[PDB]
């Protein structure tokens, strides 16, 4: 059978916890040397994957003592001692031996105190609105948790569609998240409308946070 | 000092081939096992197969086979992988990476990752606009700017502030695919006293359509 199976998909934390992954293999893996080629990768959001673990126990260069590696047949497991903000990315565990093989993956996702979103509100550049174009843009910037949700107004009423988000992933120094919205019209349905309104729920407020503009200034 | 450096951003249609490489330096590339990995978002990363530069000796996993087909040049210290028959599914992250024996028993070195795209999409470069506060009475001690990338193809585009000096504070987004076309942003936040005061630019770039587009945020009104 030989798959790595790996428990958990998403391990959420708080700092200064201990994090713990686990890694089984659906057969026993050790190498007729008496050596188990186990080792243990992490991947950061624009980065390469990296070593950290190396036949089941040995640190690689450069990895903080708070790495360590365990287990035995057919269970490994890697140990994070004291979590800290920088931790978190993608764990792979990995057979090095004959049909080199890796696990699913185990997020680390760090768990702090709510913030509230920083937001900021832009029109349409003068540039876009020459070619016909009308995006209006909102940033919500530095909260936490990550669940959240935008709503646009104008001139007062809701809209919903023609918006697009995106979400940044968490901060690996104040283990928070930012998003942005953009409500992109033709230049034409902009131009008949003034009051322009982003507006955020975040359980940080029963009310939500407005940040606003007219076409007037 | 080890390196291992990939080749470009690659664009593809399906059915069709690629074939991308991984120069390596700073060791004897004949002594050790190359490996070659699939990153693609959603499925984690995936084992292709190996070789051995020395001779050419090669494994795959089974699933790859007829997919990928290795290859090395020692003369140029070069390793290669050619992807056929390309579907959307091919769509991902590829690294290359050295196997250590030694001090080390893994894959100690890794390239810096090949893009590829595999779509019947046409090539379109960034729409890059600068976004400055609505008014004077939307700015305070600080100040948060941006640039929207709108209507590009293929990822990835690459954002910079100041050429890279202003480094504070930014917010880049992950790309957003809306009917063949791509979207991203980026938001930077500095202190009053710095901004209309000093220049702020944002620079973007676009290898897969060998264009670069650097814009001025400046104020409105």
């Amino acid at each position: 059978d030989v798959l790595m199976t790996q428990t958990p998909l998403s391990l959420p934390v708080s700092l200064g916890d201990q994090a713990s992954i686990s890694c089984r293999s659906s057969q026993n893996i050790v190498h007729s040397n008496g050596y188990t080629y186990l080792e243990w990768y992490l991947q950061k959001p624009g980065q390469s994957p990296k070593l950290l673990i190396y036949t089941v126990s040995n640190r690689f260069s450069g990895v903080p003592d708070r790495f360590s590696g365990s287990g035995s047949g057919t269970d490994f497991t890697l140990k994070i001692s004291r979590v800290e903000a920088e931790d978190l990315g993608v764990y792979y565990c990995f057979r090095g031996s004959h049909v080199p093989t890796f696990g699913g993956g185990t997020k680390l996702e760090i768990k702090r105190a709510d913030a509230a979103p920083t937001v900021s509100i832009f029109p349409p550049s003068s540039e876009q609105l020459t070619s016909g174009g009308a995006s209006v843009v909102c940033f919500l910037n530095n909260f936490y948790p990550k669940d959240i949700n935008v709503k646009w107004k104008i001139d007062g009423s809701e809209r919903q569609n023609g918006v697009l988000n995106s979400w940044t992933d968490q901060d690996s120094k104040d283990s928070t998240y930012s998003m942005s919205s953009t409500l992109t019209l033709t230049k034409d349905e902009y131009e008949r409308h003034n009051s322009y309104t982003c507006e955020a729920t975040h359980k940080t407020s029963t009310s939500p946070i407005v940040k606003s503009f007219n076409r007037n200034e | 000092e080890v390196q291992l450096q990939q080749s470009g951003t690659v664009l593809a249609r399906p059915g069709a081939s690629v074939k991308m490489s991984c120069k390596a330096s700073g060791y004897t590339f004949t002594n050790y096992w190359m490996h070659w990995i699939k990153q693609r978002p959603g499925q984690g990363l995936e084992w292709i197969g190996t070789i051995y530069p020395g001779n050419s000796d090669t494994t795959y996993s089974q699933k790859f086979k007829g997919k990928a087909k290795l290859t090395a040049v020692t003369s140029t210290s070069t390793a290669y992988m050619e992807l056929s028959s390309l579907t959307n599914e091919d769509s991902a992250v590829y690294y290359c990476s050295r196997r250590n024996y030694g001090s080390s028993y893994a894959m100690d070195y890794w390239g810096q990752g090949t893009s590829v795209t595999v779509s019947s999409a046409k090539t379109t470069p960034p729409s890059v606009y600068p976004l400055a506060p609505g008014s004077a009475a939307q700015t305070n001690s600080m100040v948060t700017l941006g640039c929207l990338v709108k209507g590009y193809f293929p990822e990835p585009v690459t954002v910079t502030w100041n050429s890279g000096s202003l480094s504070s504070g930014v917010h880049t987004f992950p790309a957003v695919l809306q009917s063949d076309l791509y979207t991203l942003s980026s938001s930077v936040t500095v202190p009053s006293s710095t901004w209309p005061s000093e220049t702020v630019t944002c620079n973007v770039a676009h290898p897969a359509s060998s264009t670069k587009v650097d814009k001025k945020i400046v104020p409105r009104d």
